[PDB]
């Protein structure tokens, strides 16, 4: 249920 | 706030997922993001992030406004109990600070500059 956030 | 995540799942089941999260990926914090009451403003499709440490404030809120699909001139500011952070604090930084004791960090969103107003 997560949404991965990565650095840009 | 309240927050509907918090409604929806007891303190103790949101901690173990919390304690799970935090231990299985050391250098990402869980994120909660919802939308203050009142706020005239797009709704947000996901309100459940693993966000890496090292990702500044800045940079969530790009991704956030493209979310909702923001357009440049419509504005979002994000607080935690009820204080607006640094854009360039990391959100590590914002987790280790105000971090609930379910182990997620809670961003509520608005329009606004003040909270409840
Ligand atoms: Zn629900
Ligand atoms: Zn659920
Ligand atoms: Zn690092
Ligand atoms: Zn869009
Ligand atoms: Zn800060
Ligand atoms: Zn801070
Ligand atoms: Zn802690
Ligand atoms: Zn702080
Ligand atoms: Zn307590």
């Amino acid at each position: 249920g997560w949404l991965i956030i990565d650095l840009p | 706030m309240k927050f509907v995540y918090k409604e929806e799942h007891p303190f103790e089941k949101r901690r173990s997922e919390g304690e799970k999260i935090r231990k299985k990926y050391p250098d990402r914090v869980p994120v909660i993001v919802e939308k203050a009451p009142k706020a005239r403003i797009g709704d947000l499709d996901k309100k459940k992030y693993l966000v890496p440490s090292d990702l500044t404030v800045g940079q969530f809120y790009f991704l956030i406004r493209k979310r909702i699909h923001l357009r440049a001139e419509d504005a979002l500011f994000f607080f935690v109990n009820n204080v607006i952070p640094p854009t360039s604090a990391t959100m590590g930084q914002l987790y280790q600070e105000h971090h609930e004791e379910d182990f997620f960090l809670y961003i509520a969103y608005s329009d606004e500059s003040v909270y409840g107003l």
